[PDB]
RNA sequence: UCGAUGUCGGCUCAUCUCAUCCUAGGGCUGAAGCAGGUCCUAAGGGUAUGGCUGUUCGCCAUUUAAAGAGGUACGCGAGCUGGGUUUAGAACGUCGUGAGACAGUUCGGUCCCUAUCUACCGUGGGCGUUGGAAAUUUGAGAGGAUCUGCUCCUAGUACGAGAGGACCAGAGUGGACGAACCUCUGGUGUUCGGGUUGUCACGCCAGUGGCAUUGCCCGGUAGCUACGUUCGGAUGGGAUAACCGCUGAAAGCAUCUAAGCGGGAAGCCCACCUCAAGAUUAGAUUUCCCUAAAGAGCCGUUGAAGACUACGACGUUGAUAGGCAGGGUGUGGAAGUGCAGCGAUGCAUGUAGCUAACCUGUACUAAUUGCUCGUUUGGCUUGACC
RNA sequence: AAUUCCUUGUCAGGUAAGUUCUGACCUGCACGAAUGGCAUAAUGAUGGCAGCGCUGUCUCCAGCAGAGACUCAGUGAAAU
RNA sequence: CACAGGUGAUCAGGUAGAGAAUACCAAGGCGCUUGAGAGAACUCUGCUGAAGGAACUAGGCAAAAUGGUACCGUAACUUC
């Protein structure tokens, strides 16, 4: 369950650490995003001279949450961290790696870079 | 027992056996995985932080470190997902449910081992 | 929080008319022959031909 | 459109082969002795009369015992009426049987219940009240209902207003769930969803109007 | 709501009422025959009877228990000594409960809790 | 209205209008398609979160199908707040010789009332319903609900120079809302089990108990619960709104209209869910009983039922509650003893001991065939039958 | 600007977004030198703004504990 | 008012503790002159709370949080 004023970590290289969700999307007044939902989000924090600049209003997608995601099983999968992967102003991965795990919720195909650049897919 | 008998009925048939294995012991699971036409199993590694015995609704849950990052599970004991499951390392813990390994890292996430 | 206008007398009589005193029901113990309530012991102490002390 | 009165013994899960968790309810499904066939001409309207359970002598009353004794069946712990049509009258008469096999497996079935009571709740639980601020200056309104009405036009609380009342402990019908399971040896009857009410209540199940 | 709850609240904090009934079993054990309050008398059975099945069998720790849940030593021994003995082969229902009216002070209705077999 | 009708804004809770913001149906178009513009019908639902500022408003950011205009004492302080305005203190600019003053500014500055009546939300008692009673019910009528995105397919087809890109049909899956539920994931779990600090006590060791927020800490049973699970908003019927007609005269033509016959909307009435015969028009059906009957009540054991009630179950011809027996769950290795160790402590006896509310049984304890109410064939008139 | 009406003056910083805040400009309606001018370490339950930690303030409330509310027995007001 | 207010000095035990703080006790004195039930909404006082962490609000009001000793280490500025 990720909502607005959320921190989030950044699970690719495309420079920015640390990003804060300001809009959850796909609704009137949708509240929470789980993994495979798309955010609006802010940097608050990049990495010197990287792609992404701090201040950057754009599109990411959630890939892990600690909340955790249930599978038609009835078991959950939670993580650590909450983190997200920024995407282009399509809505498509600006990454060319990937750090720590995802879950299969990306399958599909505007993710599918992403699952494939994933070390591992639960 | 504590679900009526026509239910205990119902249940009895889902069970299905399993070694049965202590908390804080390294576990190895088999999940079935679909890619889509194709059919595969994965193995999921860890410690068990907590386990909770119900007949047939019983639950586990694991935890592994996969890049520097825990990731847990609460797996279903009698789900058909799991194919198997083994024990890899047996260990002794003084209290069942291991809340405090979430927060330990490194040298402290260890469990002693059970002669 | 008050009244604008005194209540009346058969107003007032028409709320206490529900209220009721209640009367206990009496049975007679065979051994002692004694009014006692009902399901409770009685004075005497024998209850349904029983020896309490 | 003819059902069945059961008893609600409780949820549980059942696994699909491809590991899919299915949350059932079971029902437990004593005969249904047909005590009574409503029609047209004597009725006006077309029904059929059940009883189920069990009930001793000294709680059954002459009326009903010779109620129960007209139509050839034991007496159970009440008695229940479902609407019905010529279709659905075609081969029930009285003194007969009604058995889990009335529903079969995969259809959608409409489950009425008595549902658990609250008791006397307000407005927060009952009808969703937003609660007000816990601080910032608030003293006796964290749970109240606020404002009621407008001023001396209209004057008054309209109808149908939300205000707290007794919550639960009343009728409540759920559609399209499904029907997982079906034993009519053990008499019991397996069904999708939550099914309202406690364990142990009376639950009446029919086809669903839907379809 | 309370469903399916057990227990009392007797307007008292959860030591003082484990204490009173405490008190209520020792004094119930010691004179056998003990006049309280209709509530009272009725969770005192939940709390005395257990006593008398685990005293059923004399050991160390029985008796360790015993005096852990009632903190009398001479009453300990009376509940292994007599009332466990007396009471070895009765499957439950220790005490009878006879309701004895309303009390005078505040109405509050009344009963006799009387050990079974000559209390 | 000054022997007192509390201001602005915010919160909570709403109700109505349509001069309609979205959705819905249409005419025209400088309407090729997609997108629009204007007007007509339509009020059934829906009609955002934040930065600034006391703000209503307004600007901005990011969304949405859309972020509508209004009335209701510019709705709502005996429902809450008190930031601004509008007391008493102090200061700045300005005015005045001065006390002082400023729709100028700035810091600070007591918000009472146990609800009699109406109204409304629940829940009962009384009587009535043409003798009484135990149940099942029909429905005059009332309320609830009415939202909609995106993807795929038709189809990169129709259309279009390209760019772009459908109507009408079909499938799936979301957002918000609502109900039920606790099987799954969690929260709580102050009569469950452990660890531990200080102190007192049980004669003392040991083992325990009182207090220190449940002393603190770690877990956790049932119950309740959402953030968890399931389900629903119908693609149906009738009559219509704008609009479009067929045939057709007044008016040899034309004409949807004057006669007659059609199509047509998230709107109206049904259909779905709930209540409903105090529907005094008090209905219907099946049984039972009438020299205290059939039944109801009191009383007692009580329930996922409950403020009291009421409702549900049972009262020895009994599993209603407690206890007890066996389990399940939780905690995690009781006490005693022994061994190793100088010792803290570890190990075995042994997953041991304990275990609320859970499951299945079991009359051991308590539910006393005790009392009260309730009758004795149910008026009269007419008609058919008899 | 505790002083500026026009005014949310203009520019720069801070925020995704800043009528508040900071720095600067000077067009000072209507600063200004013992009704003292501009600064100033320390101090301040002083005013404004911004951060870390922290959290039921909030999204969105749930459970639990005690005192009331409710029922019974005794005593027994109030404004109007 | 047999009123949760006020009222000067004197004595100052034990175990922890810097302490006349705080906790539990000693001598001594008290359970505070309505009780019994039930365990509804709502109010008061407290405990815990998934994910987020000021999005609340006029304003971080309230709550949450920090908290001891010993040692290491400590910036702008400064009237040193």
């Amino acid at each position: 369950m990720i909502q607005v004023e959320s921190m989030l970590e950044v699970a690719d290289n495309s420079g920015a650490r640390r990003v804060q969700c300001i809009k959850v999307l796909g609704g009137s007044h949708r509240r929470y995003a789980s993994v495979g939902d798309i955010i609006k989000v802010t940097v608050k924090e990049a990495i010197p001279r990287g792609r992404v600049k701090k201040g950057d209003v754009m599109n990411a997608v959630v890939v892990r949450t600690k909340k955790g995601v249930r599978r038609p099983d009835g078991s959950v999968l939670r993580f650590d961290d909450n983190a997200a992967v920024l995407l282009n102003q399509n809505k498509a991965p600006i990454a060319t790696r990937i750090f720590g795990p995802v879950t299969r919720e990306l399958r599909g195909d505007q993710f599918m870079k992403i699952v494939s650049l994933a070390p591992e897919v639960l | 027992s504590n679900k009526h008998l026509l239910v205990q009925a119902v249940e009895n048939a889902q069970i299905i056996e399993r070694p049965s294995f202590g908390p804080g012991d390294t576990v190895v699971v088999q999940v079935k995985v679909r890619e889509g036409e194709r059919e595969r199993l994965q193995a999921f590694e860890g410690i068990v932080i907590a386990k909770r015995n119900r007949g047939l609704n019983s639950a586990f849950t694991v935890r592994k470190i996969s890049s520097g990052v825990g990731v847990e599970r609460a797996f279903q004991l009698h789900s058909p997902i799991i194919e198997s499951i083994e024990v890899k390392r047996r260990g002794a813990v003084r209290r069942a449910k291991l809340y405090y390994l979430r927060e330990r890292s490194g040298k402290s996430a260890r469990i002693r081992e059970k002669l | 929080a008050v009244q604008k206008s005194r209540k009346s007398r058969s107003r007032r009589d028409m709320r206490r008319s529900h209220h009721h005193m209640t009367v206990a029901e009496l049975s007679v113990d065979a051994t002692t022959g004694e009014k006692h309530r009902r399901h409770h012991m009685t004075k005497d102490g024998f209850y349904r031909g029983r020896q309490l002390f | 459109a003819i059902g069945l009165v059961g008893k609600k013994c409780g949820m549980t899960r059942v696994f699909t082969e491809a590991g899919a968790s299915i949350p059932v309810t079971v029902v437990e499904i004593s005969a249904n002795r047909i005590t009574q066939v409503k029609n047209t001409d004597v009725d006006g309207y077309q029904a059929i009369q059940v009883t189920t359970g069990t009930r001793r002598d000294s709680r059954v009353t002459a009326a009903q015992k010779g109620h129960f004794a007209k139509a050839g069946v034991a007496a159970g712990r009440g008695v229940w009426e479902f609407r019905a049509n010529d279709s659905d009258l075609e081969g029930r008469e009285i003194g007969g049987e009604i058995l889990a096999d009335l529903f079969e497996q995969g259809q959608m079935v409409d489950v009425t219940g008595n549902s658990k009571g609250k008791g006397f709740q307000g407005g927060v639980k009952r009808h969703n009240f937003s609660m007000q601020d816990a601080t910032h200056g608030n003293s006796v309104s964290h749970r109240a209902i606020g404002s009621t009405g407008q001023n001396q036009s209209p004057g008054k609380v309209f109808k149908g207003k939300k205000m707290p009342g007794q919550m639960g402990n009343k009728r409540v019908t759920v559609q399209g769930l499904e029907v997982i399971s079906v034993d009519v040896e053990k008499g019991l009857l397996v069904i999708k969803g939550a099914i309202p009410g406690a364990t142990g209540g009376d639950v009446i199940v029919r086809p669903s109007v839907k379809a | 709501m309370r469903h399916r709850k057990s227990g009392v609240k007797l307007g008292r904090t959860s030591s003082h009422r484990k204490a009173m009934f405490q008190n209520m079993t020792n004094s119930l054990f010691e004179h056998e025959l003990i006049k309280t309050t209709l509530p009272k008398a009725k969770e005192l059975r939940r709390v005395a009877e257990p006593l008398i099945t685990m005293a059923k069998e004399d050991s160390v720790a029985n008796r360790r228990l015993a005096f852990s849940r009632m903190r009398s030593k001479t009453m300990v021994g009376k509940l292994f000594g007599t009332l466990g003995p007396r009471y070895q082969n009765r499957p439950g229902g220790y005490l009878r409960i006879v309701k004895c009216g309303n009390r005078d002070g505040d109405n509050a209705p009344m009963a006799y809790v009387e050990l079974v077999d000559r209390d």
